[PDB]
RNA sequence: CGAUGUCGGCUCAUCACAUCCUGGGGCUGAAGUAGGUCCCAAGGGUAUGGCUGUUCGCCAUUUAAAGUGGUACGCGAGCUGGGUUUAGAACGUCGUGAGACAGUUCGGUCCCUAUCUGCCGUGGGCGCUGGAGAACUGAGGGGGGCUGCUCCUAGUACGAGAGGACCGGAGUGGACGCAUCACUGGUGUUCGGGUUGUCAUGCCAAUGGCACUGCCCGGUAGCUAAAUGCGGAAGAGAUAAGUGCUGAAAGCAUCUAAGCACGAAACUUGCCCCGAGAUGAGUUCUCCCUGACCCUUUAAGGGUCCUGAAGGAACGUUGAAGACGACGACGUUGAUAGGCCGGGUGUGUAAGCGCAGCGAUGCGUUGAGCUAACCGGUACUAAUGAACCGUGAGGCUUAACCU
RNA sequence: AAUUCCUUGUCGGGUAAGUUCCGACCUGCACGAAUGGCGUAAUGAUGGCCAGGCUGUCUCCACCCGAGACUCAGUGAAAU
RNA sequence: ACACAGGUGGUCAGGUAGAGAAUACCAAGGCGCUUGAGAGAACUCGGGUGAAGGAACUAGGCAAAAUGGUGCCGUAACUUC
RNA sequence: AGGACCGAACCGACUAAUGUCGAAAAAUUAGCGGAUGACUUGUGGCUGGGGGUGAAAGGCCAAUCAAACCGGGAGAUAGCU
């Protein structure tokens, strides 16, 4: 259940392809407060679409 | 396979499940807004929405079904009284949701979840 | 011969005046509009390309709209070709309807099967359990043994293990159409087709005896 | 659903009470048997006068069953218990005459036509 | 939806008598003799009613002689006949499985007439 | 021999043909029928139980038949441990004894999270050479291929009588496989009700918590079989054994050397599924793109700013889709999901009130009350624009068509 | 037979079928009288057999409720 | 060896039901066990239910299932009574 | 009255599953046997390696038992690897 022969530095690295992550890019500035708020996230500070929408 | 089937466990047996409602039902009514996980967000919009509708009526009868489940006077006095009529005129749809931001200490996509009114 | 694109709308029963309980699948089979026909001149196969459904305008795109403003009929839900049986013709902007199956007697019927997922052997293959007691340990829905031993030393292409079940086109051939109606552009045939209420399915008459 | 090991309550006056199904017959490997089927039996309980005696093995027509059939139109007729009646092995005829409880319909063959007019009720 | 209810609604014969699982009811059923057709008579207890408009169903127990027989019918079948109520009981369940085994006896329902 | 680790059974198989069944033929001391024997033929099929640990074998009862073998006497990094080989113990026999056995008898630790190859599924990358959205072609590959019985023919051909077809047609079944919940049922710890014990709600009443869902009676949608439908095939091409035809060598004759026609579940197709990563990377239809420039080894080049389309992805509501990806619907010009409204279904006459009864309790209001996924509507709530990715006319050579 | 090789002895009971089981026979391969012999009520987490009851052990699994498995975030081994 | 499902002498030990220091629910009092969030596949582990048949499974009724209490009645072969 | 019966505490460890780099260098869960006696248990003593003790297996003697552990002769010897 091991291992027969270790594995190159090179194998390990092909294993290590489809493991990096994905960057945003959505990052939607709110119309009012112009916060970097993601899509469909409200603000730091609780402001969504151009309302204080928290009350907070 | 769950095909056509509802309802999510949340990772617990039934009876915790539903009494984790009773309580976090009670807990929005008095507070009017809460900070929780969102899938947790998204199961109390089937919970609190039959106790709107139980409120835009009032007997004596929902007083008490409105007490069967929910198990509080406070709740059910803060119903019937205030946020049946401050929905008398909405056909459903009392809660919003508002996706917050990530909890750290388990990445948990947290939400804001409240009444539709909120009036102050 | 041409077949039809329809729609699996439930099923029910029918009786007869015999008391025989005839259970039978409902497809609502739309106004197929032939979109595009192919020929052996220009492709190399003489076949008719049809369309049923109504998309939204504001979702039906550039490529395919334009595709359908050559054939100057209106957009569908995807399309779907038929191979003539040589010597019927239909062109370009003609409305198949269910008029065409009120004279068969058997059909066949391509569905897209429910999709099971990740199933096991056991409800893949039918394989057998090995024993629930008499001292088996952690073992009673596994397949066991897949191989011979050093002489293949591999596995076989085609063992039957566990994988990915259903979701899968299927066909069941020769049903026993009962009644064609038109003006509900029904269909009811005998037996049970595949796919889920609301699923496509191509219809189309019985190729085999 | 009749099956191996099963046990059958006698269901005419051939003179046994209870019988033991052993081998389900018409086809190689077949697993059930229905209303209208043949199969082998042997003897586990019989009275002590009858035709036949504890111990023997002969055929058998399954014609009460606790699952019952299926009508044409859908309904079922399922009573309470299994019961059979007896058969001669070789020409398949029934040993007693008299016979209890009602019967199917299906059971209506020209070889079982012999049972269908000994039965009192369908 | 809307289609199949269509389709259902022109083969429900409209003229079912309105029964309660726990009365006494006699059902009559055609029965072919090959050519010949008959009307054959069945009186028991109706113990499980099951409503699905088109397919609804029910099941009547009538212990015959020795034993009892149990039997489901097609409510929208042209098989069944007559299904003339015969007496009012009165019970609590809307199944009445424990009469499977219970016999003699505790066979007695109890007649409603109110 | 610095370990190839077990007899048989179980689950799961694959191949060979010296063929058990089914199929096609030859010959008889084959009348018919039903068999005998030999040849061709591997495609599918090829028991359930009793005793034994058994393989085996005997027996019982079936079946169209319950084939012989290779695969580390297949399979134990898949299970079991009965047999067999551990340390306990006893019987008989042999030995002075320790112990032993052509012997049998009870009990007795079966470890391993898979790197690689392999196999079953499912995606990402790039390429397919201008890019993108779809519909197919079809190389090639895989699945599938079993058969009993009854009737018509006919009780005819045949026969001494008794018996008793072939061939062709049709119905009805067993096993198996695919598919689906309309029916018959299963389950349904999210739905309704009953009820034992006990704690709390200040008490009674009415509820709620816990005791395996506390114990249970029913039960929607799904999933599902024991349920309900469907399939095997026909036919075509070229053949085996075999049957021939017309025919020389060999004036004859001869199935054959020339040629020619039939001839199997076998073979290539036909039937269903996968399938252009088939780098030989296909075809057709459609949509989008027609910038100013510097630069150098004037290179199918890069760089600067300007434009960034068709479309795509991400994000979001989500799904009879699903492990994760992926795939399908919708994203307000919107019915995608929740809620709501009506219906349906399921459970069986809520609570409160009033009457009668000593009371438990019963009757009226009430086929009520409450209803999870189901069905038809409804924007009340949540799916915000836009951004990001993707470009700017598509190398060279030759040839045929037009200046 | 806890002992019997030959052997699944032979006969009878039980079973549709019984190398085990119970009774019997006697050729006791190689029983035997305190290395105790033959029976024996009761008792036994004792060896073997049969029957009723009862059931998912099995025909043949089907569905559901939880803990992992799977995905995300933090930490982070092992034989070889 | 560890912030380890194990082991450790003596005293105290209430309410309701119950024979009981059993068990069930609670009081006093003390705690939610020191990784969570979602998903709701195959398969494994701990369990609930099952149509018809009911040991046919298997080395073997292993395991599960079932029986299970109180009062009264009644109770064989055999026996050291 | 009982080396009596049923059965908790306590003691023991027959069956099965899980575990097997485990939670644990023999445990957990579900059922089981004894449970006023040849019983069990706290504290403190006495018996020691070819000896102690043994309701007797050759078991236990500080996770070690055909003979403990520590140090010494001892760098034993090793036709073997």
């Amino acid at each position: 259940a091991v291992q027969q022969n270790k594995p190159t530095r090179s194998k390990r690295g092909m294993r290590r392809s489809h493991d990096a992550l994905t960057a945003v890019t959505s990052l939607s500035v709110d119309k009012t407060s112009g916060e970097k708020h993601l899509r469909h996230h409200i603000t730091a500070d609780g402001y969504y679409r151009g309302r204080k929408v928290i009350a907070k | 396979m769950r095909h056509r089937k509802s309802g999510r466990q949340l990772n617990r047996n039934s009876s915790h499940r539903q009494a984790m409602f009773r309580n976090m039902a009670g807990s929005l009514v008095r507070h009017e807004i809460i900070k929780t996980t969102l899938p947790k967000a998204k199961e109390l919009r089937r919970v609190v929405e039959p106790l709107i509708t139980l409120a835009k009526t009032d007997s004596v009868a929902n007083r008490r079904l409105a007490f069967a489940r929910t198990r509080d006077n406070e709740i059910v006095a803060k119903l019937f009284n205030e946020l049946g009529p401050r929905f008398a005129s909405r056909a459903g749809g009392y809660t919003r949701i508002l996706k917050c931001g990530f909890r750290a200490g388990d990445n948990a996509p947290m939400a804001y979840i409240e009444l539709v009114d909120r009036s102050e | 011969m041409i077949g039809l694109v329809g729609k699996k709308v439930g099923m029910t029963r029918i009786f007869t005046e015999d008391g025989v309980s005839i259970p039978v699948t409902v497809i609502e089979v739309e106004a197929n509009r032939v979109t595009q026909v192919k020929d052996l001149a220009n492709d190399g196969y003489r076949a008719i390309q049809v369309t049923t459904g109504a998309k939204k305008a504001n979702r039906v795109t550039k490529p395919e709209a334009g595709h359908f403003a050559k054939a100057g009929v209106e957009a569908g839900r995807g399309l779907w070709e038929f191979r003539l049986a040589e010597g019927e013709e239909f062109t370009v902007g003609q409305s198949i309807s269910v008029e065409l199956f009120a004279d068969v007697k058997k059909v066949d019927v391509t569905g897209t099967s429910k999709g099971k997922g990740f199933a096991g052997t056991v409800k893949r293959w039918n394989f057998r359990t090995q024993d629930a007691t008499h001292g088996n340990s952690l073992s009673h829905r596994v397949p066991g043994s897949i191989g011979q031993n050093q002489t293949p030393g591999k596995v076989f292409k085609g063992k039957k293990m566990a994988g990915q079940m259903g979701n899968e086109r299927v066909t069941v051939q020769s049903l026993d159409v009962v009644r064609v109606d038109a003006e509900r552009n029904l269909l009811l045939v005998k037996g049970a087709v595949p796919g889920a209420t609301g699923s496509d399915l191509i219809v189309k008459p019985a190729v085999k005896a | 659903m009749i099956q191996e090991q099963t046990m059958l309550n006698v269901a005419d006056n051939s003179g046994a009470r209870r019988v033991m199904c052993i081998k389900v017959l018409g086809g190689s490997h077949r697993r059930y048997a229905g209303v209208g089927d043949i199969i082998k039996i042997t003897i586990k309980e019989a009275i002590p006068r009858g035709k036949v005696k504890k111990g023997d093995v002969l055929k058998a027509v399954v014609v009460r069953t606790k699952k019952g059939v299926r009508r044409p139109d859908g309904s079922v007729i399922r009573f309470d218990g299994n019961a059979c009646v007896l058969l001669n092995n070789n020409s398949e005829q029934p040993i007693g005459t008299r016979i209890f409880g009602p019967v199917t319909r299906e059971l209506r063959s020209e070889k079982f036509m012999k049972i269908i007019s000994l039965a009192p009720e369908v | 939806s809307n289609i199949i209810k269509q389709l259902e609604q022109e083969q429900m014969k409209q003229d079912v008598p309105s029964f309660r699982p726990g009365d006494t009811v006699e059902v009559k059923v055609w029965v072919v003799e090959g050519s010949k057709k008959r009307l054959q008579a069945f009186e028991g207890v109706v113990i499980a009613i099951r409503n699905r408009g088109l397919h609804s169903a029910f099941t009547v127990r009538k212990i015959s002689n020795g034993e009892g027989v149990e039997r489901v019918f097609q409510t929208h079948s042209p098989v069944v006949d007559s299904i003339s109520v015969k007496r009012r009981g009165a019970v609590r369940k809307a199944k009445l499985y424990y009469l499977r085994e219970r016999t003699g006896k505790a066979a007695r329902i109890k007649e409603r007439l109110n």
